RNA sequence: CAGGCCUUGACAUGCUAGGGAACCCGGGUGAAAGCCUGGGGUGCCCCGCGAGGGGAGCCCUAGCACAGGUGCUGCAUGGCCGUCGUCAGCUCGUGCCGUGAGGUGUUGGGUUAAGUCCCGCAACGAGCGCAACCCCCGCCGUUAGUUGCCAGCGGUUCGGCCGGGCACUCUAACGGGACUGCCCGCGAAAGCGGGAGGAAGGAGGGGACGACGUCUGGUCAGCAUGGCCCUUACGGCCUGGGCGACACACGUGCUACAAUGCCCACUACAAAGCGAUGCCACCCGGCAACGGGGAGCUAAUCGCAAAAAGGUGGGCCCAGUUCGGAUUGGGGUCUGCAACCCGACCCCAUGAAGCCGGAAUCGCUAGUAAUCGCGGAUCAGCCAUGCCGCGGUGAAUACG
């Protein structure tokens, strides 16, 4: 009937309903190739798919909020990676190897006081 | 160029130009002396003529003291000039195999 | 500059000064430390001196300065060069 | 100069720009917050000793 | 039937806001729930040192936490154990309708 | 470049608006 | 210089604030003035009495100062003439209703406050620094803390080179938060100068 | 700094008297401060139908104690901080060795990020440090459902907008979770390598946290404080100037020298914060800075708000240029009593140096560097290109 996964990255939560159909994928009120439009990472937030054929097979309803759209897109393959594994249990083996199924742990480093950044650090004559 | 600090303390433009007549023994290696800054300052015992140097080989910090303050100016020559001699012959020693 | 919403300030002390000058038969040397007002126009003519924080300057106004403030013709900085 | 200074800080001034704050606890004219009306040398002597509601040591 | 309240200490707060919808949740009759809303921080971040040493700072916060409830069902009944109502003294209580 | 006021990216490396940075 | 305050280190983990009340931000500074100024006259006044901590709470145009001391007769008086005094010099500042409550302390030799306290005293009196500071080590420990460690700096009995002195027994870990350690000040005030004396009272983990 | 001023004094506790209480609006002179003033009504407890008498809650006039000093000493000091260094060290008690300083332990073999742990040992224990207990982030759960959210159903004026719901996202409090616990192998052991499970693996990433001590380190100008020095002045008020000077010299940064770029138009995607003489929607005037209207929000509600890089389209065509935006002329805006010295911004014009930088030198090991914008404290305004934070995009390389 419907399926669903939760799908985070960085400052983006990315909410995806996997119904069955043609293949169609809209995210946020547009379509995948018109939300993401001139970007080159985006086949990859649909790449778990790829892993267990379910290219075509699948419609995709997905929301999308936080970050920007790389952390976005990042977020949507583990979303749709989550959805296919309450679809079908067995779908976990040839899709964690893939790594698909973890959650990117990697996040801003947070800007500490007597440097520029995270660790960029002010420059000084020693001499 | 050459920069002269006095710390709490005021000095003549001549005190200056003794203060690079004397730092200008360090030109007898023939090695740039980069940008080298003097501070001279007063202690309760007596002054301190401190120095920091950069030079292709290496950094010379020293720091010279005497009641007499030129002679702390010289003691800080003398021992700028062991650290310069040091870094501009140190690494002939291990030249033999 | 100044808003033209709000008028051509002067510091209404020193106003005075010039008016009972004007409605007398002037000219009397005006000291002052309004470096902030403006010279108008009925300023043009006399010699007013202008506070720099040391001295008083005896500063002549003409007509070509008047869209101007009396601190631009005392200035407080002495410097000669250097050598 | 100090004292009279930090009574003439009270003191209402004849224009509204010549008011400035200090520190109700030293003095201090500079680096005095608004919200605690303290400077941030006793903002922090305060804090430490846990006499400022709430102010917690802040680490993330 | 609005009730928000407003402490410095998240623990406090919690427990006042337990003995409200608890309150009147019994006393008739619907009540719902404490919900959190967002906190607002409120950052210091100083000098440790009291003369120079820009690069040494510590940070403080005051977090200001924040609790919803909303007795859906008034009853009047309810209007009247909550005026004595043994609230903390860390917290402030507003009530709307 | 950013230090230019009559450029929209000069407007935004101040934080002002005008002609050449409309709001 | 180098040690983070092992009380404000420890403030919503072992410590809890000595005033307890929100306000808001037109509010804060002024209540926080008030609750400075009440500290300001009664820690001059309540002095003799053992002062160790003074507690405060606000809720609504009033406020409960809580007293904890050693000496109870001393603020209290006689049958509350002493404490009832107090109450009007205080709603006098106050301008409220300034509730004045006092607690005795279980034991004045394991409050580090008062130990720096009778140190200082003891100080100010020209006593031996190195001896009186072993001495605290050895009330507060026979007290039953479990750790306790006193220091002393400044020009000690006259010395023109200060000198910091400090004694310690048992336990006294300043990186566990979970460990209980009360810390207190005081300033001896001498001909030659003023001395530090900072007490550390080691009550447990939790 | 110059000038004009004040002498229990801008401020504390006093004691003694004149007036009166206290106070409020003005007058003159002056740049102002000050000096000179001009008006006007003190409860109480008081004898009071009465002149009249206090006194003391408070100011003004004179004294005399005193105040006041950012005047000196950080080499007399407390406090707090920097640093070596988050380096793994520094010690104590008793016993043993040595005439003694002192040694032993703490060394040694193995291991670790670690004086971490293991084994050994005339040493056996203990403390301060290491680690852990705390915060943030990453997975899941419980409790909650508005001002947050919208899976499905109904409407839908085309707005989660209404009905409805708390699923989901979230928000924010409490839990669970990782321990070399499990497996294979080496190992005496501690551990090491590899494997699975798992969101996460061997401290998971970052934070807070800095031993005995060192630098006679820093700060008497944040504060405190010994001692010394000033007392119509080294104290106090004002106005104006200076702290912004400019033959030069060094440190930190910003913008660049261009096409992986610059410009214009259109179109996306955040986080953390701030906000009732505050934040300002929306409308109108102005090319604009801004101005006049005016709604909303004690703010998960209203607002600052647009994020920018990016994406789409179009121009520029290798030139000191549609690179770069210094310098200067002119015209305005706004704050503020006041923008001469010495404010920010807008508009027209001007359009410099700079063609990737000598000797030398800095940062960075992963969501890091690089690059892109956003917010806050201070704050009337702002000389912020600074600082403290926040997310977007996102590398290279480590033989040794
Ligand atoms: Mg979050
Ligand atoms: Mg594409
Ligand atoms: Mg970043
Ligand atoms: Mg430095
Ligand atoms: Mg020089
Ligand atoms: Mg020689
Ligand atoms: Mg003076
Ligand atoms: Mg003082
Ligand atoms: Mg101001
Ligand atoms: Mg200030
Ligand atoms: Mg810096
Ligand atoms: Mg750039
Ligand atoms: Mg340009
Ligand atoms: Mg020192
Ligand atoms: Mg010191
Ligand atoms: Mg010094
Ligand atoms: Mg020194
Ligand atoms: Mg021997
Ligand atoms: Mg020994
Ligand atoms: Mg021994
Ligand atoms: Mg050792
Ligand atoms: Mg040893
Ligand atoms: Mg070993
Ligand atoms: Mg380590
Ligand atoms: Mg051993
Ligand atoms: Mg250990
Ligand atoms: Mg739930
Ligand atoms: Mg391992
Ligand atoms: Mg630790
Ligand atoms: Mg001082
Ligand atoms: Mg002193
Ligand atoms: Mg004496
Ligand atoms: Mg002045
Ligand atoms: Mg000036
Ligand atoms: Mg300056
Ligand atoms: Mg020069
Ligand atoms: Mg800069
Ligand atoms: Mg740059
Ligand atoms: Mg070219
Ligand atoms: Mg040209
Ligand atoms: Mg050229
Ligand atoms: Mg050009
Ligand atoms: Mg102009
Ligand atoms: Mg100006
Ligand atoms: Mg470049
Ligand atoms: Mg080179
Ligand atoms: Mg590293
Ligand atoms: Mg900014
Ligand atoms: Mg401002
Ligand atoms: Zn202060």
């Amino acid at each position: 009937e419907q399926y669903y996964g939760t799908g985070r990255r960085k400052e983006a939560v990315a909410r995806v309903f996997l119904r069955p159909g043609n293949g169609k994928v809209t995210v946020n009120g547009q379509d995948f190739n018109e939300y993401f439009q001139g970007l080159v990472r985006a086949v990859a937030a649909l790449e778990p798919l790829r892993a267990v054929d379910a290219l075509g097979h699948f419609d995709a309803y997905i929301t999308v909020r936080g970050g920007g759209k790389s952390g976005q897109i990042d977020a949507i393959k583990l979303g749709i990676a989550r959805a296919l594994v309450q679809y079908n249990p067995d779908y976990r083996a040839k899709l964690k190897p893939l790594g698909f199924l973890t959650r990117d742990a990697r996040v801003v480093e947070r800007k500490k006081y007597g440097k520029h950044k995270a660790r960029r650090a002010p420059q000084y004559s020693k001499r | 160029t050459m920069n002269i600090t006095s710390k709490q303390m005021e000095i003549t433009p001549a005190i200056r130009q003794h203060v690079a007549d004397r730092l200008a023994k360090l030109e007898k290696w023939q090695t740039h002396l980069i940008n080298p800054h003097i501070i001279l300052s007063k202690e309760p015992q007596g002054f301190v003529a401190d120095a920091t140097i950069n030079t292709p080989n290496g950094v010379l910090v020293a720091s010279g003291k005497h009641e007499d303050m030129y002679t702390a100016i010289n003691e800080l020559i003398n021992k700028l000039e062991r650290q310069l001699n040091k870094l501009q012959h140190k690494g002939e020693a291990r030249r033999a195999a | 500059p100044r808003s033209l919403k709000k008028g051509v300030f002067v510091d209404d002390h020193l106003l005075e000064k010039v008016l009972e000058l004007n409605a007398k038969g002037e000219k009397r040397l005006i000291k002052t430390w309004s470096r902030r007002s403006t010279i108008v126009p009925e300023m043009v003519g006399h010699t007013i001196a202008v506070y720099n924080g040391k001295q008083h300057v005896p500063v002549y106004i003409t007509e070509n300065m008047v869209g101007h403030k009396l601190g631009e013709f005392a200035p407080t900085r002495t410097y000669r060069g250097h050598g | 100069a100090r004292k009279a200074l930090i009574e003439k800080a009270k003191r209402t001034p004849k224009f509204k720009v010549r008011a400035y704050t200090r520190c109700v606890r030293c003095g201090r004219a500079r680096s005095v917050y608004r919200f605690f009306g303290l400077c941030r040398i006793c903002l922090r002597e305060l804090a430490h000793k846990g006499q400022l509601p709430g102010v917690r040591k802040a680490s993330w | 039937i609005r009730i928000k309240l407003r402490g410095f200490d998240h623990k406090t707060l919690d427990a006042s806001a337990q003995k409200i919808v608890e309150a009147a949740r019994r006393s008739g009759a619907q009540v719902s729930g404490p919900i959190p809303l967002p906190t607002r921080v409120r950052r210091f971040t100083v000098i440790r040192g009291p003369f120079k040493h820009k690069d040494s700072r510590e940070h403080f916060e005051l977090r200001t936490h924040n609790r919803l409830v909303d007795i859906i069902n008034p009853n009047r009944k309810t209007i009247e154990q909550l005026m004595t109502l043994d609230l903390p003294t860390g917290v402030e209580i507003e009530i709307k309708t | 470049g950013k230090g230019d006021r009559r450029t929209r990216r000069g407007k935004i490396w101040r934080g002002t608006y005008g002609k050449y940075r409309p709001r | 210089g180098n040690k983070i305050h092992p009380i404000g280190f420890r403030l919503g983990i072992t410590r809890d604030w000595e005033s307890r009340w929100y306000a808001g931000k037109k509010q804060y500074r002024h209540l926080l003035l008030e609750d400075q100024r009440i500290r300001g006259l009664l820690e001059k006044e309540l002095y003799s009495a053992g002062l160790a901590r003074v507690d405060i709470e606000r809720a609504a145009d009033n406020v409960a100062v809580t007293v904890h001391v050693a000496k109870p007769g001393v603020v209290i008086g006689r049958g509350g003439e002493r404490i009832r005094v107090l109450r009007e010099e205080l709603a006098k500042l106050t301008g409220k209703n300034v509730a004045l409550n006092v607690q005795e302390v279980q034991n004045p030799n394991l409050s580090a406050p008062l130990v720096a306290q009778r140190v200082a005293e003891q100080i100010e009196r020209r006593f031996a620094v190195r001896r009186a500071i072993k001495q605290a080590v050895q009330r507060v420990m026979e007290s039953g803390a479990k750790g306790a460690k006193v220091i002393v700096s400044g020009r000690i009995g006259g010395a023109e080179q200060a000198r910091t002195e400090w004694a310690a027994q048992g336990r006294v870990p300043l990186h566990t938060l979970r460990a209980n350690i009360d810390y207190g000040f005081a300033l001896a005030r001498t001909t030659y100068g003023v001395l530090g004396v900072k007490a550390y009272i080691f009550l447990g983990e939790v």
